[PDB]
RNA sequence: GACAUGAGUAACAAAAAAGAGUUUAAGGUACCUAAAAGGUAUCUUAGAGUCUCGCCUAAAGCUUAUGGCUACGUCAAGUAACGGCCUCUAAGUUUAUAAUCUGAAGAUUAUGACGAUGAGAAAACUUUGGUACCAACAUUUAAAAGUGAAAAUUGUGCAGGAAGGAUAAACCGUACCUAGAAUCUGAAACAA
RNA sequence: UCUUACUAUAGUCAGGACUAUAAAGGUCCGAACGGGUUAUCGUUGCAAAGAUAUCCGAAGAACUAUGGUAAGCGAGUGAA
RNA sequence: AUGUAUUAAGGAGAGUAUAACUUAAUUUAUGUUUAUGAUAGAGGUUAUCAACA
């Protein structure tokens, strides 16, 4: 070989036991007579919530110009603790 | 490409990756008619429900978005590529 | 609420994955939906995603890597490396779904078909004459296309000889002052 | 080069020039032209006169 | 604990020292490619001044 | 040495027009073989319930058809059913994931094992002179003669069209020796019942036109138990 | 003269010979590393 | 070689006698009077001609 | 109006760099 | 959207409950990063050991 | 580094071999026709096919490896009709552990781990030591007959012929090329 | 990853003949395969070791495949 | 090349608004000074027309 074998080598490449994954992850173990049971603890799902009625969209008109918060005279305005505990009291108190 | 077309469910699930049923990609002129995004300002106001619903409107709009550029290259429909870059 | 599968443990809330629905082949049946999905994607999560995002009942996937070109950093320069890979996954739908037929190409006006074509033609016939190049060889004179220019010098010559108009010498070769 | 040709009329971050006011040409053929500007190119700091 | 900012002091360091070294290298690319398309208008008005 | 015929107007023995080259249609052109006159032909030396169905399997992505009397196909099909149409056109193997069950064709006769033979070597005659002699598609239709030696080759290969419209020719007596014919001879005869069972709806449609004596049904017998459901028009 | 040597020549004895793993834990193969990366290689390994 | 060849003797190889010989043996084609080669047939008129043959007949 | 820049760019610039030819010609005659 | 949508309040602060379920809060930060400044008390107990 | 000379010379000769039609796309000419167009014929570039003839043929054919600067829509729970991953181990390896030796580096023995070129349940549905052994050689055996394997049976010779474990379907491979006609190694489109 | 020796796991050797054997032979004729005897060609070669014919071995001290071990003060391997 | 000042672990792979760099790949806020600066408009993608901390 001259060129192609300093490339880096892939699984497309060669067939004598060469296994390389693509960090899909483990969804479950392997056993001793070569077959795989899933383990439905480590299989993934996702939530998507029910969308029907639902009116926000992913875009806003442009006639609303944006605008920035201020928090005049905090340093840490948006992630100030004590506006948001004592914002937690007037709106929600009990939870 | 004669047989008699088979009748598919008019509320099928995969029709949500189609702009229009009858082209694949939506008019560029068409596909430039949307908004700005949402400011963190005007995030904070939302819920968490508000906010998980509508981070999913906006995963199955990139999904719509990705689809119409694939079939606009194969099937050589034109221009408008430029366009769903901006609303991407 | 009772899917048809046995859904997994691990919740994702917020997915940031794109998947890609592309068209099936020419002699494939209208029960298989070809979908391009990340290199991480695994045939249970399509499943899952197909079913709680997109209401689609598939009863058998199929997945299969498809690799990419290996290149230069920067074109023609730079070190040689590899893009990662692409995955496509096809599902077994449970109910049939059939694609649109493209327009005809007189009918895509509402993308710009005419210029396009027009532009693409350009791009292609620059790729071409460059495979001319790259093989040591150039376009002879006599197979050059015949541009707008020397259309008007052959209908001009024509006039001339014939006897139409009577030649004259140029008065825009330059802007002197003695216009002798 | 963007700087340079701002330099009269402040900087190309700070412009003192907008689109529609008259300008007089000082340079090339068409010298002491005048004409209204109809766009402003902010990119290479060029005008149109139409 | 003073021993952990450290170690994010040092990575965020470590991965901007490596933006900069890449960065540097692009702007001169694009800087060679700009003034290469630039010299197509330059070349012309040299011929037709001769 | 082999002999092709011609593109020509020819009488068709089957009920049906199966071609518009088809000049005639229910034309005797030799006299009622010895099983075409028998009101109930019997598995005479054959196991039990062989014939009595015949099932059909095609590739879902490139089109090659392969008929077999058992449900399941095997290596023996692959090589003595495919003829060469070119280089990485020909599978080495049968692969699991390609090979679908096309139709399944069921006699009313729950014992006569020997009019399903005929059926089965109607269709067999019939696919090879598809692949063969198919001076029909040559100029006319797909066009084989006009495509590269590639193309030619892998429109060979897409048989399903062929075959469906090669199961409403024998199911409709074509075929000299078809034993879908029943001749009273007391003379008058008459077509045999048959059942079409189809995994796709759509599939049936490549015959022009079905004759009066097959009845079609949606699904195969086991598909369900593989998770396999059957595509229907209607939906 | 020079014999055609990489006849029959795997990849699979390229990675046990002159792979990373080769030298990350042998002693005399931190040094082909550290040789390497100081002169600025990318490719430590082949 | 022993001493590299001057211009002179490589301008006497090339260019002597060996100029190209300039074709006098032409003459006009009869049916249609354009240039063709004497004793050869008329290359515009033969392929017009024998596709003039192939369509009625 | 380069070869490569002509199709990197939306409709509606592209359409406004048509405007401007059309009304090029207008003046023409 | 429209205009009564995006201004519309909806968020109500809770101290009790997370805003949102804790198994987000993986999806918004990399749990094993070493960029990670917002670590637990018993982490830090273990690293002061 | 550029440019000369030899020189417009040698070479494009694996003792297979070509001949005559047809046709598509784009473009270049000449004429027809001057309403642009289009038509007829021809040439150029990149192709495709038909009839005849010949060459290879236990190949210069097909299916696949090693491999790949050829190209990315190549699709599998398993068997029929599949490999890897995974389990077990050989020759060996070990910046793993313990003990020991040792100018440092290290080395040694044991154990562990790793390591195929080998062994791994079932399916056209499925999940003790000749009471032996599966090296070589010969013999016999899926009953209509013959042939070729597989596995087993019996016997022969000395050169006396492994180890260990058992016993509802993820992930990776899947395209093309096999060297006489465009792809592997020989600096290359090499008579190897 | 060449090559030499060893090592582990594997594979291959049409057909015929003689010999005490059905199978006991560094046996015989001869393909594959492995060698490279003689000759011509080639020598900026098709080839920095090739082509043609011829010749030798071809059940053995045989040949081949995928791995492994031993090489550079001392010399690894060596039918030398 | 030398001098001065500060500092005391370095690289790669792939991906991404091709000046913007890590799947959030152009985050979100405070303070001051803004032509007597610093060294009474238009413009949220036709964007980033603002620098320092
Ligand atoms: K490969
Ligand atoms: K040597
Ligand atoms: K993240
Ligand atoms: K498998
Ligand atoms: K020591
Ligand atoms: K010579
Ligand atoms: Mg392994
Ligand atoms: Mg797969
Ligand atoms: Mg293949
Ligand atoms: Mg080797
Ligand atoms: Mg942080
Ligand atoms: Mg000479
Ligand atoms: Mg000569
Ligand atoms: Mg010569
Ligand atoms: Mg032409
Ligand atoms: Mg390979
Ligand atoms: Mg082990
Ligand atoms: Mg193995
Ligand atoms: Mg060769
Ligand atoms: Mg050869
Ligand atoms: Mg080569
Ligand atoms: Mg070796
Ligand atoms: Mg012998
Ligand atoms: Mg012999
Ligand atoms: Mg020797
Ligand atoms: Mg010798
Ligand atoms: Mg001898
Ligand atoms: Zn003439």
């Amino acid at each position: 070989g001259l060129k192609y074998r300093k490339l880096r080598l892939t699984t497309k490449d060669v067939n004598k036991g060469f296994y390389k994954g693509n960090r899909t992850g483990s969804m479950g173990t392997h056993t001793s007579y070569g077959t795989y049971k899933i383990d439905y603890t480590k299989v993934r799902t996702y939530v998507c919530p029910d969308l029907t009625g639902f009116k926000l969209t992913p875009f806003v008109s442009k006639t609303i110009r944006p605008v920035h918060d201020q928090f005049p005279g905090d340093k840490l305005g948006p992630k100030n603790p004590a506006t948001y505990l004592a914002r937690w009291k007037s709106e929600n108190g009990l939870d | 490409e004669e047989l008699p077309p088979i009748q598919v469910d008019e509320n099928h699930g995969l029709w949500d990756f189609f702009y229009d049923r009858e082209t694949v990609a939506m008019a560029p002129l068409e596909h430039t008619k949307h908004g700005r995004a949402w400011t963190v300002s005007e995030l904070r106001k939302k819920s968490w429900d508000d906010l998980h619903r509508l981070w999913w409107v906006c995963v199955k709009e990139r999904n719509r978005i990705a689809t119409a550029n694939w079939e606009r290259t194969k099937s050589e429909l034109g221009f408008g590529l430029a366009e769903a870059n901006e609303r991407d | 609420r009772n899917a048809p599968f046995r859904v997994g443990k691990k919740q994702i809330f917020l997915p940031n994955h794109v998947i890609t629905f592309v068209r099936p082949l020419p002699k494939q049946p209208p029960n298989l939906a070809t979908f391009i999905v990340p290199l991480e994607f695994n045939k249970l999560d399509l499943r899952d995603y197909l079913y709680h995002v997109y209401n689609v009942e598939v009863t058998g996937v199929r997945s299969f890597v498809n690799q990419r070109m290996h290149e230069q950093r920067h074109g023609d320069v730079g070190n040689w490396r590899r893009p990662k890979s692409q995955k496509m996954m096809i599902a077994e739908l449970a109910k049939p779904f059939v694609w649109p037929k493209p327009p005809a190409e007189d009918a895509r006006e509402a993308f710009d078909y005419a210029m396009w074509k027009k532009q693409k033609t350009a791009q292609e016939q620059d790729t071409k004459f460059q495979g001319i190049r790259a093989q040591g060889e150039v376009v002879p004179p006599s197979q050059f296309e015949v541009t707008k220019d020397r259309k008007a010098i052959k209908a001009r010559q024509s006039k001339f000889l014939s006897g139409e108009e009577t030649w004259a010498p140029g008065k825009v070769n330059a802007f002197l002052n003695s216009k002798i | 080069e963007r700087k340079a040709r701002v330099a009269w009329c402040g900087s190309p971050k700070f412009l003192c020039i907008a689109p529609g006011d008259r300008v007089v040409v000082i340079e090339g053929h068409h010298k002491d032209l005048i004409g209204t500007i109809e766009k402003l190119n902010t990119r290479n700091m060029t005008v149109e006169i139409q | 604990m003073d021993k952990l900012l450290r170690r994010v002091r040092m990575a965020e360091g470590m991965v901007a020292r490596r933006a900069q070294r890449k960065n540097a290298l692009l702007k001169r690319i694009t800087e060679r490619k700009q003034n290469k398309k630039n010299g197509e208008a330059f070349t012309e008005a040299i011929q037709q001044r001769k | 040495s082999t002999h092709p015929t011609t593109a020509i107007p020819k009488p068709t023995t089957a009920v049906l027009k199966t071609s518009p080259l088809a000049e005639e249609t229910a034309v005797e052109l030799k006299s009622p073989s010895r099983l075409q006159l028998k009101s109930e032909p019997g598995n005479k030396g054959n196991p039990k319930g062989h014939g009595d169905r015949i099932w059909a399997f095609h590739h879902i992505e490139q089109g090659q058809v392969i008929y077999s009397t058992k449900p399941v196909i095997s290596h023996q099909h692959l090589i003595r059913q495919q003829p060469f149409t070119g280089k990485n056109l020909v599978p080495r193997k049968i692969r699991k994931d390609y090979w679908r069950p096309l139709a399944m064709i069921e006699l009313a006769g729950k014992d006569q094992g020997a009019v399903g033979r005929s059926v089965y070597q109607k269709l067999r005659e019939f696919k090879k002179r598809h692949e063969l002699d198919w001076a029909n598609e040559a100029e006319e239709g797909r066009k084989l003669m006009h495509k590269s030696k590639r193309e030619r080759g892998q429109e060979l290969n897409d048989q399903k069209p062929n075959s469906v419209a090669d199961m409403a020719a024998v199911l409709a007596g074509a075929g000299k020796g078809n034993l879908m014919w029943q001749v009273s001879r007391l003379v008058k005869r008459q077509l045999r019942r048959a059942t079409v069972y189809w995994t796709n709806e759509q599939d049936k449609f490549h015959a022009r036109e079905w004759s009066d004596n097959v009845s079609h049904e949606v699904g195969i017998p086991g598909e369900a138990e593989k998770k396999r459901m059957p595509i229907r028009m209607s939906s | 003269g020079p014999r055609p040597t990489m006849s029959g020549a795997t990849r699979l004895v390229q990675k046990r010979r002159h792979g990373f793993l080769s030298r990350v834990k042998t002693k005399n193969g931190q040094k082909t590393l550290k040789r390497r990366l100081a002169k600025g290689r990318l490719r430590l390994s082949a | 070689p022993k001493k590299k060849t001057s211009h002179m003797k490589k301008r006497h190889r090339q260019m002597a006698g060996k100029a190209l010989k300039d074709v006098t043996h032409l003459n006009r084609c009869p049916a249609c009077g354009n240039l063709k080669r004497m004793h050869h047939l008329c290359s515009t008129c033969l392929g017009k001609l024998k596709g003039f043959m192939d369509r009625n007949g | 109006w380069s070869l490569f820049g002509w199709g990197k760019q939306k409709v509606e610039e592209r359409n406004k760099v048509k405007e401007e030819l059309k009304q090029s010609e207008l003046a023409r005659t | 959207t429209l205009r009564i949508d995006v201004d519309e309040k909806t968020f109500v602060p809770t101290l009790f409950r997370p805003p949102a379920p804790q198994q987000v809060l993986d999806e918004l930060r990399n749990k094993y990063s070493i960029f990670r400044t917002r670590h637990t008390p018993e982490y830090i107990a273990k690293k002061e050991q």
